[PDB]
Order: structure tokens, then C-alpha cells, then sequence
């Protein structure tokens, strides 16, 4: 029940003290596949954050490991996910989230749950701006007309209704994309060694 | 049994097989030639499209009767693996990626035949319900 | 009014050389 | 009783320490049809997110399993679904909300609850807009032509109004539509192998 | 129960009462590696607090000890973090949270929970802005262009509305940066010596 | 339950009754290093208190004991702190939190806990200004035109707006400053004599 | 086995083989030529591109097929650790790194052929699932 | 060992060698001259700058390739404990203080080679995982 | 209307000077 | 606009002596 901010200033003055870090090591690579890591798929549909709902990718080349010196994840790698709806104001791109990679031949599902990314690697995969400008206008501007027509909160009023429709999106169909899986793999109960 | 499906299950694997169609034509752009397939070819609508290690992932789409286009339900099979085995109705086919966009023909047309019953997928091994 | 969806890029018609190189085999 | 958003920036430092993925393989593919797939059905009534109710669609060509070497679902397979109700203000297209896939000949019904897609394959099957901004309209206009007569919170109000009334949609008949099937079916308990 | 404001200016007259401080050795450099430090990585994505997610950078040169003549934490240590979202107004950079910081052959992951900084040091790792002033504004601009053609709150709730929606930023691929890694990692479980 | 302000009128007149202070003795300098102490240190990152977060010091000379015979501290101390968040408006200069001091060859770390002051001493280590008054201002700015334009609450709601934001500060690296060391440290458990 | 694993991984390190494409073309400018590589070379699209002490870690990039750019799976490897052993296709790299922005070409076009089944990442080692 | 350890600790403290470059120059401006360094040398980029007793601390910084400055991984070390040695590659170095700024430039460049394995920070001890 | 991002930092095209100095070993 | 960052003091590139003195040995 000493002062509060006299806690926090205390905790920024010595920096941080923030707790020990256990730098301890991912035994292996082929037991675990890092994030950092980009899963460099290929889009397979149409994509309208215009509507909610899924987009489909599948994986284009290889995803690796720690040291990087096994292929475990493989190509053909089917991912799903969805678009949980429209991106905002002129937002650059939507946002996308993988959910479920799936393998073809083998199996090798994955309920990976990260967002996709961009070529560039910038999360969320992009796309082109429907701004719907007009259903948005359209209301007032029939009715205002009206007003404007007497002659020859309607405005505060005009952009609670604007703000309340969303826009939309887009992105095309097969777009070079990428996911930030954040997380770890482990194939290290498939895939072992060895020679020649 | 669980030899009597291994055995089977191999036999499945190769069924890109009647009598092919030999000729894909495709497009050609100078941007496309580049990152363009090994072989690509049809005997059904199950086609498979061959890859080179070094030539990108393209997506491909089909385009249906309608004219407009879809987006087939596509693998990619093969040991290989390389090979990306389609499995819907067209006669083209797209292959976006990006700005580039090729569009590989199928030419054949032996029209009004051609229907059977599979059985399965694959005409190799069948359905026997359980 | 409203826009539409823009027709698709649409590949060359005009340049046709053929797709396959050597013959193919099965892999699979 | 640390900071929050301590916490949650502490979250989104090392990006993520999000849980790590069973990359887990699906045994079979005639154990798993895997979704990322499109069922590619084709509508068979006319459709119009004015009423809220069902349209019906029934498969066109066959669904398939993970790896894909084997042909499960097959035609014939009718689905129905529903519009729970009209889209928004010019929205691109309705949403569609197929329920049961039911097979034919055989039986092979299944509660998908899927929601359908485009040929392009973005979610929601699309249509035509009626705005009828007409009847949302007429109100003010009526009376305020009276206003005007006059001469020879209303506007606000109108807008309350107006947004009240949804739009409708639209969509035609035997529209070619896929299904975004977003999960698994089994068929490892029908089809099995073999030869020849 | 005395008087409140009694005590705190009591608590700063004799300046500070404040607790002694355990004056204390960390035992080894090779037992700790300190804070106080810069890693120094290289950041191998694109950036944009325009969309909230992931960036990655992996290790630079290498990171010490306490004394600094250990070379316990070496490069090729991938790291990955994120951006909860955009910054705010003209905020001259984002801020940048790498959690964990892996390491590439060996292993040494270890989630670290720390912002990263620039070049010179300060925190989070700057970039350019996307005023984004079009969106927030082009709202009352329809709208008031109208209410000005009558001729030939709205701006309180424009205002309102620009504030909503934040700016983003950006910053390049490949920037040299560095972790304040706010703690201390030990290796004295890996590493430890000796000749020749 | 007599007079409150009784009693503290009461508290006053006899200045004060305020309780005897025990003058009792730091037994050893070498048993403590009082504060009334400088850590000079050398500040060796840019700093931004613009972006929360960390700056970085090491010692400079050396710091020393009570009666100031020993110098127990000595310097490659390097400390660590953090700057909680942006100064205020127009102010002098930020305020700064140096953590821990933590020592370089030997060990001897410690959560100090102090806030850093300047050469001249004064708390906080100071800098300059970005005002950013541009992007607090930008808002009615643009829309105000446009009021102005219909000829050719927002100066209240402006100003809720203005003062939403924060400035920011910037003091250049390798600045020589000092901390304010606000406690006592023992090195009593380490250094101790003797002879030649 | 443990010992079986061990000597294998050893065969597994190098595999940095087949017959490569010896040149690699760069850009060059006068402040990239500073921090430039040692050796830079492919057999694949596993590319390799050694450092010295004295020379920068840079950021490299792949252009993919699209022309437009992309950020490789890369990782360094090495006793000697400089070098970045990338393992995603492209002809061209960047190597950005703040102004500085290199680019060495790879060099070589065996097209339409190159694919086969490693089998692993590396060749040496396999996979023989669990 | 307990005892094990220490010798080799010892024989960790001494490797500031290789061969050196030996000249480094500096800048010169009258005000910095005063409080410039004694010996300032590198064999590395572990590069060793040390000070009087009446030479104040300055704040050095190292400019990596970029051109753009940074700040080092500094410590400062010694007996005298005076020397700072710094741990980060950079040709030139500033050496900032308020006001003042020297900023000695190494001076050399063996390019293109250097790199080995070091296998600690220093070589003399080694590393041999736990 | 908006921007679009700048297209990229170009590499010298003009000169071109191989990269490889002495003949790559393997290290790993 | 905004401004940018200064430039940095630039430190003398035109005089330029000699940093050592006598010789360097290992202190540590």
C-alpha cells in the first residue's frame, strides 16, 4: 500500500527487471521446426474480406527446421483458414488467418492458427479496397436533395450511419503469399535419419 | 486385409493411364516460358501437370463450360511430388500467379462418349461399401 | 452506378507454341 | 496483479510464444477428406436473400480425399441450406448457409453447415442488389413534399428510418457454386479397397 | 491515520528512504549475461504496424557476457516477435516486440520478451507513416461538400470519427537493429571452458 | 472526536512535534555507501523518450563509500533503465529510471532502483522537444478549411483532441550523467583491507 | 540407434554437392564491393553465400519467379557460420541491408529439367517415417 | 575442475594478439586531443582503447558498413581497466561525449579473408557444450 | 488518389563484376 | 513536412594524426 507509481517508476528505473530468460536449447531441429519461418504458400481462391469466410492456400516450396538441414514439412501441403470479415477504412490489406495445414499425400494436418503474411512477409495478405463510398453516401444524399429541393442532426446523423457499413476487400487468385507461423513444429515423431 | 489393401493401394497409384491426350498446347509469354511446366497431360480430366525443381508454383484454375472460370479441386502427387493432379472438368486451364497468368489448352474432344462408371477415383480399385 | 469485376487477364491467344517438352512418363 | 499490458506486449515480443502445433498426420485420406477443398455443387433454384429460407443446391462433379487418389463423395449428392436473412446495403452478394449434404443413391447425408462460396470461390454466393431505397424513401418524401407545400428531426429521423429496412439480394438459378466444406468427412466407413 | 500528504512529502525529505540495494556479485559472466545489451540483428522481413503481426530478424554478430569475454550467445540466432498494431499519430516509429529469440544449429531458443531498438538504441524500430489522412477524412468531406452545395455536429463528430482509426506505419526489410534485451540469459548450462 | 482541524492547528503550533529522529551511525563507509552520491555514468544510446523503453549507461569513474575512503564501486558498471513513456508537454526534459547497475568484470549487479539526474544533477537526464504539435494540430486543420471553405464543439473538442497525444523528447548518446543513486549500497560483503 | 543417427548426420552436413554453377555475377557498387561476400555459390536454390569476419551481415532476399521480391527461409551455417545457406528458389538475390542494397544473379538455367526426390532436405540422409 | 577452470580463465585473458594492425589513426580537434585515449589497437573488431587516469570516458560507437552509426557491445576491461573492448565489427569508431566527438578510424582491410572459427569469443578457451 | 509503395531499390545492372574471389570449398 | 534526424557531428577528417602514442602492450 506504498504508492503505486512510485512502483511502476521503480520498476522502468533499473531495466528492466524483468525476469531471467532460460536460454535453453531446443534439442533438435528435426525436433522442432522454429517459426521465424515463413510457410510460403499459394493462394487457390478468389479472396473478398468483402465477405467473411474462408480463403484456401496451399504450401508452394519446402518449410524446413531449426538448423534448417532437414525437409520435413513438404510441399502440397493444403492450408485453410478464413477472413472473420471486412478489413476497415482503406485498410491496406486484409488479415488472414491460416488455420488448418493439412499434408496431401502423407497426412500431416496442423491446426497451426497464424495469420498469413504478405510476399514482403507483412501480416495479412493484401488486397484492393472496395470502398463502398456510395451505399455509404447514398442516404443522405437522396434525402438532402430533398432538403437542398426546398429551395429550387442529418450530417452528425449521416456519419453515424457511414462509419456502421463497413467496406471491403479483395485480393486475387493465386497470390504469392507467405504464412508467419508463429509457432513449432514437431516432426520429430515422423522423419529420422539417415543413409545413403 | 492389410497386405490385401497394400498391394491394391499401389495398384492406385498409377492409373494416368486410357488413352492419353498428347497434345496440351499452352500460351507464351516471356515471362511465362521461363517458369513453365515439364510435361503436362491429360487422359480425363484427372491431368497431371509436371514440374521442374526449379520452376515456381504457379496456381492453376480451370475454366468450366460455363466460360467463366472456377477454381478446380487440385493436388500435387507424385514421388516427384512436383506434379499437380487436378481433378475437375475443363478444357482450359489457368495459371496465375500474380501478375503472370499462362493458360495451358487441353485439346481433345471426343465429345458426347467417354462416360463410365470409375468406381472409385481411380478406376484401379473400387468401392465396395462397408 | 456501381463497378463490376474486371474481366481476367487473359492469356496469350495469339502466340500458341505447344506445352510439352520430351514425352512424359508416369511418376507416380 | 503485474501489469496488463505489461503482459500483453511481454505476449507479442518474441512473436508468439503461441502453443506450439501437433504437426499430426491425418492416417488416412479415405480415413479424412480434408476441406481446402471446394464442393462444387450447382444451384437449382432461384435465390433471393430478400426472403429468408432455403435454396437448394446438389452436387455437380465429385468430392475426393486428402491425398486425393480416392473418389468418396460423389454426385448426385443434393444439399440444402438457407439465407438466414437479406444481405446488407449493397453488399456484393448473400451469404449462404448449406446445411445438409445428402447423397443420392446411396444415402450419405451429412450436416455440413458450411457456407457456400463463389466459382472464384470467395465466400457467400453473390447476386444482384435490390436497394429499394424506393420504400425507404417514400416516407420523407411524401411528407416533406407537404413541408414544401408549405410554401407553394426529419431528416434525421428519415435516416433512422431508412436504415431500418434492409435491402435484398438476388442470385440466379443453376448458378455453378462450390462449398467451402470447411471441415472433414469421413467416408473410412464406406469405400475401401480394392482391385481390380 | 495520521495526515497522507504528512507522510509523502516525510517519504521525500530525506531523500530517499527508499531500501538499501543488495549490492550483490553475479557470480560469473558465463553464469550471466547481462542486459545493458544490444542484440544486434537483421531484420529479414518487411515491416508494417499497418497490420498487426509478426516481424522476424535473426542474430547479427554475437552477443557476450557480463565480464564480455565469453562469446556464449552466437549468431544465426533466428529471432521472430510482433506488432500488436498500428501506432499512433505520427509516432515517429513502431514499437517492436521480439519474443523469442532461437538459436539455428544448436538450438537456444528462449523466449525473451523484449523491444527491440534502433540503431542508435531507443526503442522500437522506426519507420514511416501512413497518415492514413485520406480515410479519416474523406468522411465529412463528402458529406460537407454537399452541405455546401446547398448553396451553390460534424465537424466536433468528425473529429471523432478521425481519431478512431489509427495511422500505421512501415519500415524497410533488411534494417540493422538490435534487442534491448531487458534480462539476463544464462548459458552457464551450455559454454564453459576451455584450452587450448 | 474533538476538532479535527483542531488537532491540526494543534499538530503545528509547536513546530514540530513531528518524532525525534535516532542519529544513530552507519557503522562502516565500507558497510555503506550512502546516497547524496552521483553514478556518473556515460550514457551510450540514443534515447527517445519519444518510444518507452530502454537507455543504456556504464559507469564512468568511481563511486566510493561514507566517509569516502574506499572505492568499493568501481567503474565498467555497466546500468540499464527505461523511460517509461513520453515526457509532457513542452518539459524540460524526460525523466529516467536506471534499474539495475550491474558491474562488468566481477559481478556486482544490483537493482538500484534510482531515477538518473544530469550533470548538473537534476533529476532526469534531459533532452529536447518534439513538440509534434503538427499532428495534434492537423486534425481540425484540415477539416477547419473546409468550414472556411463553405464561404470561399471542434476548437473545444480540438483541443480534448490536442492534448490526447503526448510530445516527445530525444537526449543525444554518450551524454555524461549521474544517478541519484536514492539508497545505500553494501559492499561490506565484498572489499575490506589491508596493507601495502 | 544413437551411434547409428550420429554418423549419419555427419553425412548429412554435407551435401553441399551435385555439380554446381560456379558463377555467381553480383552487382557492384562502391559501397556494397566493401561488405561483399567470399563465396557465393549453388548447386540448387540451397544457395551458399560465405562471409569473412570483417564483412556485414546483409539481409538477402530471393526474386521469385513473379519478379517481384520475397523473403527466403534462410539460415547461416558453418563452423565458419558466416555463410547463409538459403533454401527457397530464385535466379536472383538481394542483399539488402538498409541504403546498401547488393543483388548478386545466380547463374544457371537447366530448365525443364532438374527434378527428382530427394527425400529429405538433403539428399544424403532420408526419411523412413515413424 | 575447480582448478582446471582457472589456468584456462588466465589463459583467457590474454589473446588480444593475432597480429595487430597497429595504426589506428584518429581525428584531432583541439579539445578532443586532450582527453584522447593512451594506446588504442585492434586485431579484431575486439578492439582495445585504453585510457589515463585523466582522460575522461568518453562514449564510443562503432559505424558499421551501413555508414549509419550504431552502438557497440562495449565493456571496458583491464588491471588498469581503463581500456575499453569493444564487440562489433566497424572500420571506423566515434567516440562522442556531450559536445565533443573524436572518432578514431582503424585502418585496415585483409578483405575477403579472416573468417575461421573462433569456437568461444576468444580463442583460447573453448566451448564444450553442456 | 492513394499511393502505391515505391518500387524497389534497383541494383546496379550496369556494371556487373563476379562475385567469387578464390574457389568455394565447403566449410560445414 | 516533418524534419528528419541532424546529420551527425561530423568530426575532423582534415586534420588527421596519429592515434598511439607509445607503443601498445597487453594491459590485461
Amino acid at each position: 500500500e506504498t504508492s503505486e507509481g512510485s512502483s511502476a517508476l521503480a520498476k522502468n528505473l533499473t531495466p528492466a527487471r524483468l525476469k531471467a530468460s532460460r536460454a535453453g536449447v531446443m534439442a533438435n531441429p528435426s525436433l522442432t521446426v522454429p517459426k521465424g519461418k515463413m510457410i510460403p504458400c499459394g493462394t487457390g481462391t478468389e479472396l473478398d474480406t468483402t465477405v467473411p469466410g474462408q480463403v484456401s492456400c496451399r504450401v508452394s516450396q519446402d518449410v524446413y527446421s531449426a538448423d534448417g538441414l532437414v525437409r520435413l514439412i513438404d510441399k502440397g501441403s493444403w492450408v485453410d483458414g478464413q477472413i472473420t470479415g471486412g478489413i476497415k477504412d482503406g485498410q491496406a490489406r486484409v488479415f488472414v488467418l491460416w488455420e488448418r495445414i493439412r499434408n496431401d499425400q502423407d497426412g500431416t494436418i496442423v491446426n497451426i492458427d497464424s495469420a498469413g503474411t504478405n510476399s514482403l512477409g507483412s501480416a495479412g495478405i493484401p488486397g484492393q479496397v472496395d470502398a463502398h463510398m456510395w451505399e455509404r453516401l447514398r442516404g443522405a444524399i437522396m434525402i438532402s436533395l430533398f432538403s437542398d429541393t426546398l429551395t429550387a442532426q442529418l450530417a452528425s446523423e449521416a456519419l453515424r450511419s457511414y462509419m456502421s457499413i463497413p467496406p471491403t476487400l479483395y485480393d486475387q487468385q493465386g497470390d504469392a503469399v507467405s504464412i508467419f507461423v508463429a509457432r513449432d513444429l514437431d516432426f520429430s515423431g515422423v522423419y529420422t535419419l539417415a543413409d545413403n | 486385409a492389410a497386405d490385401k489393401k497394400r498391394i491394391t493401394q499401389k495398384l492406385k497409384q498409377t492409373a494416368f493411364a486410357g488413352a492419353k491426350n498428347y497434345q496440351y498446347v499452352m500460351s507464351e509469354q516471356p515471362e511465362m516460358r521461363s517458369i513453365q511446366p515439364v510435361h503436362v497431360w491429360d487422359n480425363y480430366r484427372f491431368t497431371r501437370f509436371e514440374f521442374p525443381a526449379n520452376a515456381e508454383l504457379p496456381q492453376v484454375y480451370m475454366i468450366s463450360a460455363s466460360g467463366k472460370e472456377t477454381l478446380p479441386n487440385s493436388h500435387v502427387v507424385g514421388e516427384n511430388r512436383n506434379i499437380i493432379e487436378v481433378e475437375t472438368v475443363a478444357k482450359e486451364w489457368r495459371i496465375r500467379l500474380g501478375d503472370k497468368v499462362v493458360g495451358v489448352r487441353n485439346n481433345n474432344f471426343a465429345p458426347g462418349r467417354g462416360a463410365v462408371a470409375t468406381g472409385t477415383a481411380s478406376p484401379d480399385v473400387r468401392r465396395v461399401q462397408i | 452506378c456501381s463497378s463490376g469485376h474486371k474481366p481476367p487477364p487473359e492469356p496469350d491467344w495469339s502466340n500458341t507454341v505447344p506445352v510439352n517438352k520430351t514425352i512424359p512418363v508416369d511418376t507416380q
